[PDB]
């Protein structure tokens, strides 16, 4: 219901020295999980899920390889990422969403907001 | 007492007692299981599908998140209830 | 042998009625790991030594 | 890895009717089919979910339209048309190890 | 029944009875001697 605060200055050369934070909202942040998709120019954006409270993933797709470390804090309510190393054919990581219950295989049943921030060649 | 100069055959496999510590523990299992609570009502049908991190865990298996229709207190109402049940629990009939 | 259960999986109860307190699974709150047991290696390699001679 | 399906940027002459499918990305689904949603999106907003649990309306969204689902091969339907219908339509089903879609549509009222 | 010696009763019958699901019904055939069956007081 409360969408999601998201800060993006993505700009930099390809050192991924680039931290990106997610926020909170009013529901509850246990018990549940998330995914992070980006934006690419139509060619359908991204694949990054994420776990639960310690669930068993810190990768989700192949090509993401020692590039991805998601992490999860309980305390304050609020993720973040840290996308090291970035390589081209890159705009920026975009989006936040929820997986939910009751659904079947899995489901992203509220975003966030998205965040633009092209990175290369300031 | 320990005794002393005597032999004796021993043989097992045909021992009468075996089969009287059989006897009384299927006695004593359904008679502690009797008197106590009854349900014939709850094998009704029903619609069923799995649970949703299920698929995010090492045990990728079955939970099924599962709901069905149960008499209540009164004879004329019913009630809607949710609740879990493993895949070594429940079978399909052979839409939802 | 230690063989454990992790998810501690909170329950509910309705009544049947008359007098039937039905229990009945409730929800999972936290991580899922299935069941299962450790035991020591090298102490099951050595009975079973023991036991094949 | 999958082969996602769609025909090509749609267009509709607000006549009822607008089946758009996507066949086979991978293999065949178990007992469990697990085939997930259709979600839409538009230029002036972020994405967002149709239908859910492969087979029935959203609460939330009005009774208007639904679609089919069979094993592996399916498509969509829809039922009396309007001003907001015409959209992006995703088509991502795989749920094992990756998450995927291919598939997407450009739909417009023909004028 | 009525070729035979016993022009008497038998009653080829049927009703609706409950299957092992509460929420099914079944339909069936069967045979009752008039000496087990009585009526009320249409079929
Ligand atoms: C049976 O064998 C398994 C296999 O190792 C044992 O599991 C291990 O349990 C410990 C205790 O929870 C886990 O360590 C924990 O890691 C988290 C990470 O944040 C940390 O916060 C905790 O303080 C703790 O250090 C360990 O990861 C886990 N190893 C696995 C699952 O491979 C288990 O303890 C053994 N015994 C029983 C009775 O199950
Ligand atoms: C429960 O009963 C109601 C009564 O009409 C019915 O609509 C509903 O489909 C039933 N649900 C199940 C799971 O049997
Ligand atoms: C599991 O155990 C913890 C121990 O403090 C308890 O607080 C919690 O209510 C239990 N149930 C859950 C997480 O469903
Ligand atoms: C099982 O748990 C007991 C608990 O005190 C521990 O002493 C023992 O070493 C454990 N056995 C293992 C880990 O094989
Ligand atoms: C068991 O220990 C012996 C040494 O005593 C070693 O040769 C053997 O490979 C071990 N087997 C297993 C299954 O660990
Ligand atoms: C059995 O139930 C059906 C349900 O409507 C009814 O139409 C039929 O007449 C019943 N037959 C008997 C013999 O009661």
């Amino acid at each position: 219901e409360v969408q999601l605060q998201e800060s993006g200055g993505d700009l930099v050369k390809p050192g991924g020295s680039l931290k990106l934070s997610c926020a909170a909202s009013g529901f509850t942040f246990s018990r549940y999980g998330m995914s992070w998709v980006r934006q690419t120019p139509d060619k359908r954006l991204e694949w990054v899920a994420t776990i639960s409270s310690g669930g068993s993933y810190t990768y989700y797709p192949d090509s993401v390889k020692g590039r991805f470390t998601i992490s999860r804090d309980n305390a304050k309510n609020t993720l973040y990422l840290q996308m090291s190393s970035l390589k081209s054919e890159d705009t920026a990581m975009y989006y936040c969403a929820r997986h939910g219950i009751t659904t079947v295989g899995v489901a992203m049943d509220y975003w966030g907001q998205g965040t633009y921030s092209h990175v290369s060649s300031a | 007492i320990h005794l002393e100069n005597v032999t004796e055959e021993f043989n097992m496999w045909k021992n009468n007692m075996v089969e009287q510590m059989h006897e009384d523990i299927i006695s004593l299992w359904d008679q502690s299981l009797k008197p106590c609570v009854k349900l014939t009502p709850l094998c009704v049908t029903l619609q069923c599908t799995n649970y949703a991190p299920n698929l995010l865990s090492n045990m990728r298996g079955e939970l099924k998140q599962c709901s069905f229709n149960m008499t209540t207190e009164l004879r004329d109402k019913k009630q809607k209830v949710y609740s879990l049940f493993y895949r070594l629990d429940v079978v399909q009939i052979n839409s939802n | 042998i230690n063989c454990t259960r992790p998810n501690n999986n909170t329950v509910k109860s309705i009544r049947i009625g008359p007098g039937q307190a039905f229990y009945y699974f409730g929800d999972i709150i936290g991580d899922i790991r299935m069941a299962h047991c450790n035991v020591s290696k090298a102490t099951w390699n050595e009975t079973l030594g023991k036991v094949v001679k | 890895i999958v082969m996602t399906q769609s025909p090509a940027s749609l267009a509709v002459s607000l006549g009822q009717r607008a089946t758009i499918s996507c066949k086979a990305s991978q293999s065949v689904d178990y007992d469990g089919d697990s085939y997930m949603n259709w979600y839409q999106q538009k230029p002036g907003q972020p994405p967002k979910l149709l239908i859910y649990a492969a087979s029935n309306l959203e609460s939330g969204i009005p009774a208007r339209f639904s679609g089919s689902g069979s094993g592996t091969d399916f498509t969509l339907n829809i039922h009396p048309v309007e001003e907001e219908d015409a959209a992006t339509y995703y088509c991502q089903q795989s749920n094992e190890d990756p998450y995927t879609f291919g598939a997407g549509t450009k739909l417009e009222l023909k004028r």
